[PDB]
């Protein structure tokens, strides 16, 4: 009976202590927690052992026991730094003990605090736990209250106020509950025994723990490892968890308004796309206004005008990846898909369903493909939709769904199909024998302007500041020049459809200056560059 | 032209700097009495005239400058001990509005003699920092019951320290001016 | 309307403050925008333009009393919100030019009249520093004296070099025991640190 | 016990004090009783959460942190002021002992407490919340007992008694075993009075978070809600909702011994109080819009008008503009006495060169008729467009769905023979029918087509005939009201005003 | 507000300061100790004086045309040479010349008759803080 | 409320809902036509430099301010249930300066003590999070993502007067 | 820690009210009109007239305040802060002392019909407005210890009362509220109508007497003070008869109980 208070009284006393050098750093940090309405406390065992050693020693011995008093020694020390109500507080651990392989734990780790690491697979919804908890007794009608905590209960069958043989039940409507999550963590990649699959453990957390983690990360984890019910006299293995390890400044928009102003910036981003690959110029320039983009605009009676670049491209294969780098959002294809799919979207048999394919999964960025030329049969119907109206839409076998494909294509290959592309040009190669030497030589040294990443950054934030409208000026010069080709064709087709491409080109050049207005500048290099033929 | 920082309070290095301009008391190990000090902006005559193991008194940035060497041993003040803190503290915890009457500088004479001074203390140094601590928590708890009656007249307060109250003053001042602002403009 | 580069270009006003608060070591106050504040004045000479085309009208009696008073009066409000707009930009890079001089006491960025300025605030600081009141460096520390004698370590090889005190010879990554009331000025110029 | 009674005084003096309540209990029990003198209203008020803040502040709190110890007796207080107001004389056998009082529901100012399925935690148990998202699932509707009643036959008087469940009452009590009483205390034989008992009605459905704020590609998350009385079947899948009530805990959690170790957590739901939708259609008219409506009827030329501000920002076109607004009012449907239908609905087909804005102009329907589905021709197959068969159940396909609405159908000259066949009924019967294997069985579909081709050659052809330009048989051209030809046609001062305009827009 | 200059006390103690540099410098060309005590509170009062007239320079910067005004205006109860120092004089006559000679050539030049008044309390917005 | 302030300059320029009392020649630019007159009974949104003016000048001014929307009944019911989980900076970025300057205009009684309580009952969780610093990100950045540009300077001033304290004593 | 720091005859009733019943215990004051006087005498008439009414027909306490309640917000107010409602209220009363005070038949009618009205506000309030309506009118519980040594004797006196009147079936409850339950020690002749009923416990004199009952004797110091003021107004009736435009309204007011 008086082992239960000398413990809580050593923890108690340790937190009121603890000094490193003058500055009691578990006292300011559970005051600091206590103003954010954060209860907890992040124990650190290399300070615990440095106290005392015997206080590290019971606490190694029988951590399931201890555990909750230490919590509780912790509300105790709250009340005093803060009160002239509170829940219970939860305990985090800190430790550099030796990580053992989640391949080694076995019949002798059996509750002990393990150390571990591993990648997380899987995790579970919310679920609500007990803590406080009121009980009714059905024959006399007393009533009586339960503390649960959470270490490895039932409900008592001891009567009070004869009271029958089991004559409680749940008052829910006073009665405290906790948040607790299931997670599953598999074995590092770089360990497995070859020619094996990796193995895996279950654990649980819970309050300040939960919803601290998502599928996909490495991490690592300190927890007691331990067993449940779920052969002979045999049971299943899991952790309990103690602790888990896993926009612009305006010294950045500085550099950017600097490039902004620059008299031959144009250049320099065109300088700076694929530089080992010679001349192609306006493929270059092309690739430029196809990452900036038109702008968006929305009518008073709702008619829609959009806002993205398509280019098609007839050496080819190193630009779409480099535009797949460089962009802020990509995705990579061959003409076939990645699935049944195709490009666009297909259905698929038992129910049917509907999956979509690399148009549908590309919505908001760039997409990208390696042989248009391979498409399937229902793609080269389908990304009519697509492309026009950024949707694609389906009516089969009682589905009835539309899906957004807000997007800008690249494509390449070696026809009608070539009307839904804004610009076309066609590929073009020069010989020189240094410039294969000099490959080589690189190619040899790994076996033996603006960087990419500024650039991209760039180019992000030049879409979320500016999205900019013709001048007066441009309005004429534009329509001129459209009805004069038209009247040039009918003496000897361009159409509107057209023009509004053109429009698009032109307020991309003059998203690059930053200008809100585009001119009469960007107008000329527009239809300039419109030569594909 | 002054710094953005110094434009409506003092840094605690200038709380420091005003704290060091009081007396103390000094035991010196050496003999001045029968050149000379010659200060300006104190008293001369007891530094001239002093006599070793003589108690005498003298402000505290020559105290200090004279207890970096041999020749100088530092009188704790009287409050500074722990029979007073935890009467104090007891205080504290009577009566549950006011604040005990602490000098208005213990916070800073505290953490400048535990650092100059580790030796000249009668009590264990690591049972002062411990009351020190218990005092500094008390009265944080009743400065955080203070705040919800920032109004458009006026407040009182009583025994807050210099260093407590210039921690608080950019922000009582600053919500007190505008809730003066919203009421008198309904009035005009 | 008339107040809508105004309001633009006072934007770029409290972005150079808040650049200019976050790192006081890191003072560069960016290109003075000559074209807008150029269309701005373009845009009150159009203004004056059309107020005086109505004073002609007014004279020949075009509905003088009501129209010419109205018009001539909102026309007047348009000019002054761009005045305000125009003095508290330049009141706010002028401050931050104040603040350098008492330091100081490179140029492309600063339009020429704040050239000329800065120079003149220059003389202005040093004759008030010069004459009487001389004994008070008022362009030195403002923080309270802590210890006479520190211990300083050589930051840079700026070789042999002379100060009121007396002669150093900064030999890069020795150390030094000595006053800080002589060493203020190098640690300020940079080159020296307190360890 | 006795802090029931002042909560109920204290609500009493909210019902006073507020009298815009009083109209509403009052106008209820009138419309209900003249018309059962030959549809009735059910016995429930919204009150706004605001006027309870402003009346009292320890009564609305506790409304909204307490709602097990406070939402009853207010309730109660309802029914006694409905039950004093005067009422119709002499109730029948099953009037007199109905267990039916009034209901409560609420509106405004949640603050902290207007939530969505991701974030509800266990922190929100027993609290009064509002959710937001999309119904997945709903349950069958089920009958529930709550009382019976029961004649002696020897001694003449009628017993009864009452039940309860864990779902049925926001506090908590011993539950009731289902079973009816054979035999009265004193060993008379007892019957049971079907039609004097009182039975309710519940479903439970489901209601998740909307795609659109799903994170990561993450699984979705969802809650369960129980609704009875007068709110079952409000809705269906699909639906955007908004949910009010109590969210509450149930069960014994494992605790009654079990084999799980107690891992497994307690079971949670919301007992729905009121449901509100969301308009992601409709609208109601005030009184200056009829004034309006009445007033612009009278101009010279409203037709010109109406027609016109019809897609604006296209240029041209002015009879297909005209012809669109006629089908958005429609004719009039006929059914004489013998059974036979007359057709009422405008079916409409352009088809013309590319470029010509057929999709632009064919896309602004789909953006101001109150229901309207849009579907391409080659995405969708005769038995997706009409309906088909599923496990027998039989499944709807777009025509079924949009009944009384608007068909827009986009690259029709892509859609296959096989598909096209399958609308030949629609168009004119107005219905869909089937006979697959396990099924017979017809639908209604009551809707006007409109849709969009490309001419055989790719451009039409004046120097071919309309039957070569337009490879469509002639008993489907037939069904279409009108056909409209239309072509980019070169000219300068055309192309110039069109440019102009674009270039404007 | 800017609280009246110390006409009296700043003489008496500049004076003072004077005479002591020239005693250390004496006693220096003539015990460690006494000298470093003497340094080192020369120091700590020269540091006082440097921070409050900083402070008192900074007041007349932002009250500048406030203050001209209070001179300009003959009724009033108390001269602007009571206020302030003759150093402080000569700072806020010379600097308002140049900040007026900045913004009159950039800005007022170009402006209407009516708006090239720098000091105008008949605007829409008073142009003077106090 | 100074001159050459930068955050006054820039508040003034906030538009108001406005409805004219005559018609005027002309002046149809605010209505974005220099060529036409204003007509009686029409409806502009103006700047508030503009519309302060307009308002009081002769009688019957020519201008008179509908109530605007983020004065508007839901705002309030918002503010009185729960002032501390309030988003006001998606309401508008300077509240508390346009609260004020309406409040002078019309000398509102009850809205003034509406705003009292709010900026009283913010201020608390404001100095919570000003006191707690570290020996949290996320725990203190959901709040100060609700903070007026008014109240970020008060947050700014108290943090590093009691960091710049704590860096002091323990040293 | 921090710390800050006629119009009359309107106050008076404010004070009056605020208890929200009154023993009518002051002179008013001021002046009304005489249509009023007549009007608000001949409301707080009709309420009388209907409790007599239900009193002479034997019904109980819930049925009159089934039918006198709904009259309140239609003749004579009640729970209500109008000065109006107020000045209504008093002055009714008062006037209705000089039509009632001019006969022993007529005192006894008027102090039984405004007593039960009385009775039935106080019924209206809530247990803290009671209090503090008590306790305004400067109305000896007993000490601990002799409740301990009598507690046989007062629960054996209580426990049905308790069952019946409280609803505490539950003996187990009816322990806990006698726990809780104060009791007030008087001579018994004070309480003589819950002697007669066996509903206290007598000793030495004395009735003993629980706190959750004793409003008859809240009551009957009402009717007692109202009887003695009705005889005070009775002889001062003579100075009453110096203005005659009063005379025929408590006339017209009298002769429907006569
Ligand atoms: N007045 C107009 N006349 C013709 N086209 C216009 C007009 N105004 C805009 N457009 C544009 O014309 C383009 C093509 O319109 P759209 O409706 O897709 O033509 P379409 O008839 O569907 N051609 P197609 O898809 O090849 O069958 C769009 O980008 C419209 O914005
Ligand atoms: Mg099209
Ligand atoms: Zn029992």
């Amino acid at each position: 009976d008086d082992d239960n208070t000398e413990i809580i009284k050593s923890f108690k006393n340790f937190i009121l202590e603890f000094r490193l050098d003058s500055q009691f750093i578990y006292r300011d940090q559970l005051r600091n927690n206590i103003l954010v309405k954060n209860y907890s406390l992040t124990v650190n065992m290399e300070h615990l052992i440095g106290y005392n050693e015997d206080i590290y020693k019971k606490l190694s011995d029988e951590p399931s026991d201890i555990i909750p008093l230490f919590e509780t020694a912790i509300t105790q020390v709250a009340k005093r730094i803060s009160i002239l109500s509170l829940p219970t507080f939860q305990l985090i651990l800190n430790s550099n003990a030796n990580q053992i392989p989640l391949r080694d734990l076995d019949s002798e780790h059996v509750s002990k605090i393990v150390r571990l690491s591993g990648i997380i697979i899987s995790t579970s919804v919310l679920s609500s736990r007990a803590t406080y908890l009121s009980i009714m007794c059905r024959n006399c009608r007393h009533t009586t209250s339960i503390t649960i905590n959470n270490f490895n209960v039932s409900l008592p069958r001891s009567c009070l106020s004869n009271c029958g043989p089991d004559p409680y039940i749940i008052i829910h409507e006073s009665s405290k509950f906790i948040d607790q999550q299931f997670l599953k963590l598999q074995e590092i990649p770089e360990l497995v025994p070859v020619g094996e699959m990796p193995r895996n453990l279950t654990m649980t957390c819970d309050r300040y723990l939960t919803n601290k983690v998502i599928p996909g990360t490495r991490v690592t984890i300190v927890g007691i490892y331990s067993i449940y019910n779920s052969g002979v006299a045999i049971r299943t293995p899991y952790i309990k968890i103690l602790g888990i390890q896993s926009m612009f400044t305006e010294e950045e928009e500085e550099e950017f308004l600097q490039l902004s102003r620059n008299p031959k910036l144009y250049e320099i981003l065109t300088n700076s796309i694929a530089p080992s690959i010679f001349g192609n110029e306006d493929i270059k320039k092309a690739i430029v206004c196809l990452l900036m983009g038109g702008s968006k605009k929305i009518l008073p009676d709702g008619m829609r005008l959009r806002g993205d670049i398509n280019v098609l491209l007839l050496a080819k294969s190193q630009l779409l990846k480099f535009v797949e780098k460089v962009s802020p959002i990509a995705v990579y294809t061959s003409g076939k898909g990645s699935s049944a799919a195709g490009l666009t979207a297909s259905v698929q048999r038992r129910e049917f369903y509907l999956e979509g394919g690399a148009m549908v999964l590309a919505d908001g960025g760039v997409v990208c493909i390696d042989e248009f030329d391979k498409m399937r049969d229902e793609d080269r119907v389908a990304i009519h939709e697509a492309m026009e109206q950024q949707t694609i839409s389906i009516a089969k076998a009682g589905i009835t769904t539309v899906l957004n494909s807000r997007t800008s294509v690249l494509a390449a290959a070696n026809t009608t199909i070539l009307s839904r592309f804004d610009m076309i040009f066609i590929v073009k190669d020069d010989h020189n024998e240094e410039r294969d030497i000099s490959i080589a030589n690189h190619v040899i040294n790994i076996h033996t302007e603006i960087s990419i990443e500024k650039m991209k950054r760039y180019i992000t934030y030049c879409r979320l500041k500016c999205a900019p409208r013709l001048s007066p000026q441009a309005a004429e010069k534009l329509s001129s020049n459209f009805v004069t080709i038209r009247k040039q064709l009918l003496i000897n087709p361009i159409t509107i459809r057209q023009l509004e491409a053109i429009i698009r080109i032109t307020e991309s050049l003059a998203k690059l200056e930053l200008s809100p207005i585009a001119q009469e500048r960007h107008v000329d290099e527009a239809i300039r560059l419109f030569q594909a033929s | 032209s002054l710094p953005a920082h110094l434009q409506q309070t003092f840094s605690p290095e200038e709380i420091q700097f005003i704290v060091e301009n009081e007396p103390i008391k000094i035991f010196p190990r050496i003999t001045t009495r029968q050149t000379r000090w010659q200060l300006i902006t104190t008293d001369d005559k007891a530094l001239n005239n002093m006599v070793a193991m003589r108690s005498t008194e003298v402000v505290l940035w020559i105290a200090l400058l004279l207890k970096q060497q041999s020749k100088c041993s530092i009188v704790a003040p009287q409050w500074l001990t722990t029979k007073e803190l935890d009467r104090k503290i007891q205080y504290e915890k009577t009566h549950p509005d006011r604040f005990s009457e602490l000098p208005w500088n213990w916070l800073v004479l505290a953490r400048i003699l535990f650092n100059k001074a580790k030796d000249d203390f009668h009590d264990p140094i690591h049972e002062l920092r411990g009351k020190i601590q218990d005092l500094r928590e008390i009265r944080q708890i009743k400065v955080l019951k203070g705040l919800k009656y920032l109004n458009e007249s006026h407040l009182q307060l009583d025994n807050l320290s210099l260093l407590e109250i210039n921690e608080l003053r950019p922000f009582i001042t600053e919500i007190m001016d505008k809730l003066r602002e919203i009421h008198t403009a309904s009035l005009t | 309307m008339y107040g809508d580069l105004g309001n633009k270009l006072v934007l770029e006003a409290k972005r150079t403050k808040q650049l200019y608060a976050r790192s006081n070591q890191d003072v560069n106050l960016p290109m003075y925008h000559e074209d807008i504040i150029r269309n701005i004045l373009k845009e009150v000479s159009n203004l004056r333009k059309n107020t005086e085309y109505l004073k002609e009208q007014q004279q020949l009696g075009m509905l003088d009393d009501k129209v010419a008073k109205c018009q001539y009066f909102v026309t007047l409000l348009c000019m002054e919100r761009n005045k305000r707009c125009l003095l508290a930009y330049q009141r706010l890079r002028t401050d931050i030019l104040d603040s350098m001089a008492w330091n100081n006491n490179d140029t492309n960025n600063l339009s020429h009249q704040e050239q000329e300025y800065l120079k003149e605030y220059c003389d202005l600081i040093t004759d008030l520093k010069s004459g009487d009141l001389v004994d008070i460096d008022l362009s030195g520390s403002l923080v309270p004296p802590s210890d006479v004698f520190i211990d300083v370590r050589v930051l840079k090889d700026a070789g042999e070099i002379q100060t009121e005190y007396g002669v150093f010879n900064l030999i890069k990554d020795s150390q030094f025991f000595v006053r800080q009331s002589d060493v203020e000025r190098l640690i300020q110029q940079g080159y020296l640190q307190k360890i | 016990d006795a802090v029931f009674g002042d909560r109920v005084r204290r609500f009493q003096e909210f019902l006073d004090t507020f009298t815009s309540y009083r109209d509403s209990v009052r106008s209820i029990q009138v419309y209900n009783s003249n018309n059962a003198a030959n549809n009735i209203l059910p016995h429930r008020i919204i009150i706004s959460l605001d006027d309870l803040r402003e009346f009292d502040r320890s009564f609305w709190s506790g409304i909204l942190v307490e709602p097990a110890y406070f939402i009853p007796p207010a309730e109660k207080a309802l029914t006694d002021l409905a039950d004093s107001m005067d009422d119709v004389p002499h109730p029948n056998a099953s009037a007199v002992s109905s267990r039916h009082p009034w209901k409560l529901s609420f509106k405004g100012s949640f603050g902290a407490h207007a939530l969505s399925p991701r974030t509800l935690t266990a922190q929100h148990l027993n609290k009064l919340v509002s959710v937001e998202g999309i119904v997945t699932k709903t349950s069958l509707v089920r009958p529930k007992l709550i009382r019976s009643v029961h004649y002696a036959a020897k001694t003449g008087r009628f017993h009864y008694r009452d039940y309860t469940d864990a779902t049925t009452t926001l506090t908590t009590r011993i539950p009731t075993p289902a079973i009816y009483p054979t035999e009265d205390t004193e060993g008379n034989k007892l019957t049971t009075e079907y039609g004097y008992s009182t039975f309710i009605d519940h479903q439970r459905i489901t209601v998740q978070e909307m795609p659109e704020m799903a994170p990561a590609g993450q699984l979705p998350r969802s809650i369960d809600v129980i609704l009875d009385d007068d709110l079952v079947d409000k809705t269906k899948p699909g639906d955007r909702v908004n949910v009010v009530g109590v969210f509450k805990s149930l069960g014994a959690g494992g605790m009654n011994q079990s084999n799980s170790n107690t891992l497994i957590g307690f079971k949670t739901l919301i007992l729905g109080n009121t449901v509100y939708p969301l308009h992601a259609a409709r609208q109601m008219l005030t009184d200056f819009d009829i004034r309006n409506i009445n007033k612009l009827s009278k101009k010279k030329d409203i037709f010109d008008i109406l027609s016109q501000s019809l897609a604006p920002s296209i240029y041209g076109h002015d009879h297909i503009k005209k012809a669109i607004l006629l089908m958005l009012m429609g004719g009039v449907e006929k059914n004489l006495e013998n059974g036979s239908h007359l057709r009422g609905d405008i079916n409409i087909l352009m088809v013309g060169d590319p470029s010509t804005a057929k999709s632009q102009l064919l896309r602004f329907v789909l953006n101001t008729a109150s229901l309207a589905i849009a579907t391409t021709g080659r995405g969708s197959s005769g038995v997706g467009l009409t309906a088909a068969v599923t496990t027998r159940r039989l499944e709807a396909g777009a025509m079924v769905l949009a009944d009384r609405g608007v068909v827009c159908i986009d690259e029709f000259d892509k859609m296959t023979d096989v598909d096209r066949v399958a609308i030949h009924e629609v168009m004119e019967q107005q219905t869909v029918t089937i006979a697959k294997a396990g099924i017979h069985t017809t639908l209604n579909a009551r809707c006007s087509v409109i849709a969009a081709a490309n001419p055989v050659f790719g451009q039409y052809d004046v120097n071919r005939d309309p039957h070569q330009n337009i490879a469509l048989p002639d008993s489907l051209l037939s069904r279409f009201d009108l056909l409209f030809v239309v072509t980019d046609d070169i000219n300068e001062i055309r192309d110039r005003s069109i440019s102009e305009h674009v270039l404007r827009t | 507000e800017l609280l009246p200059y110390p006409h009296q006390l700043m003489k008496r103690l500049l004076n003072r300061i004077s005479m002591q540099s020239q005693l250390i410098e004496n006693i220096s060309m003539g015990s460690k100790l006494p000298l470093l005590c003497m340094e080192t509170e020369l120091e700590r009062l020269k540091f006082v004086i440097r921070s409050y007239i900083r402070c008192r320079l900074s007041k007349i910067d932002k009250f500048s045309l406030y203050l001209r005004q209070l001179n300009e205006d003959e009724n009033s109860l108390i001269s602007l040479t009571d206020l302030l120092s003759k150093d402080e004089i000569k700072y806020h006559d010379t600097h308002s010349l140049i900040w007026l000679k900045l913004v009159n050539d950039s800005i007022l030049k170009y402006m209407p008759e009516e708006l090239q008044a720098i000091n105008d309390t008949e605007g829409s917005v008073n142009m003077i803080d106090e | 409320m100074g001159y050459y302030d930068i955050d006054d300059v820039l508040a003034d320029g906030t538009e108001f809902p406005c409805k004219f009392q005559y018609d005027i020649p002309g002046l149809g630019y605010l209505e974005n036509n220099p060529g036409r007159p204003i007509t009686k009974n029409t409806k502009l949104s103006l700047p508030l430099w503009l519309a302060r003016i307009l308002a009081i000048v002769g009688p019957v001014p020519f201008v008179e301010l509908l109530p605007p929307d983020m004065f508007s009944t839901k705002v309030m019911n918002a503010i009185k249930t729960d002032p501390v989980a309030l988003d006001l900076h998606s309401i508008n970025s300077h509240f508390f300066s346009l609260a004020i300057k309406w409040i002078m205009l019309f000398s509102e009684k009850e809205l003034a003590n509406v705003v009292s309580e709010l900026l009283l009952q913010r201020a608390q969780e404001l100095n919570h999070h000003a006191s707690s610093l570290s020996i949290t990100n996320i725990a203190t950045s959901t709040f100060l993502l609700k903070l007026e540009e008014m109240e970020k300077e008060i947050y700014k001033k108290s943090h590093e007067s009691y960091k710049d304290t704590k860096r002091w004593m323990f040293k | 820690m921090f710390r800050q720091s006629s119009e009359e005859e309107k106050k008076l009733y404010a004070r009056l009210y605020e208890s929200k019943l009154s023993f009518y215990d002051l002179p008013p004051q001021g002046e009304i009109t005489l249509e009023q006087f007549e009007i608000w005498a001949i409301d707080r008439l009709k309420i009388l007239l209907e409790i007599e009414s239900c009193l002479s027909r034997n019904k109980s306490i819930k049925e009159i305040e089934t039918i006198i309640k709904p009259q309140f917000q239609k003749l004579l107010p009640f729970n209500t802060e109008s000065l109006e409602d107020r000045k209504k209220d008093y002055y009714s009363h008062f006037i209705l002392r000089l039509c009632f005070c001019r006969s022993k038949e007529l005192r006894e009618k008027f102090v039984r019909a405004e007593t039960f009205l009385f009775k039935i506000r106080f019924n209206m309030l809530t247990s803290t407005d009671q209090t503090k309506f008590v306790q305004s009118l400067d109305l000896q519980f007993i000490s601990n210890e002799e409740k301990a040594e009598l507690s046989h004797q007062l629960y054996q006196t209580v426990s049905a009362s308790l069952q019946f009147q409280l609803n505490l079936n539950e003996e187990h409850q009816r322990k806990q509220y006698f726990q809780q339950e104060k009791f007030i020690k008087l001579p018994f002749e004070n309480v003589i109508e819950l002697v007669g009923n066996r509903l206290v416990f007598l000793k030495d004199g004395y009735a003993y007497l629980p706190q959750f009952q004793q409003l008859n004797l809240l009551s009957n110091e009402f009717a007692s003070k109202l009887n003695q003021e009705l005889i005070k107004t009775y002889q001062y009736l003579p100075r009453l008869n110096e203005d005659d435009r009063l005379l025929p309204i408590l006339n017209h007011l009298s002769s429907g109980y006569t």
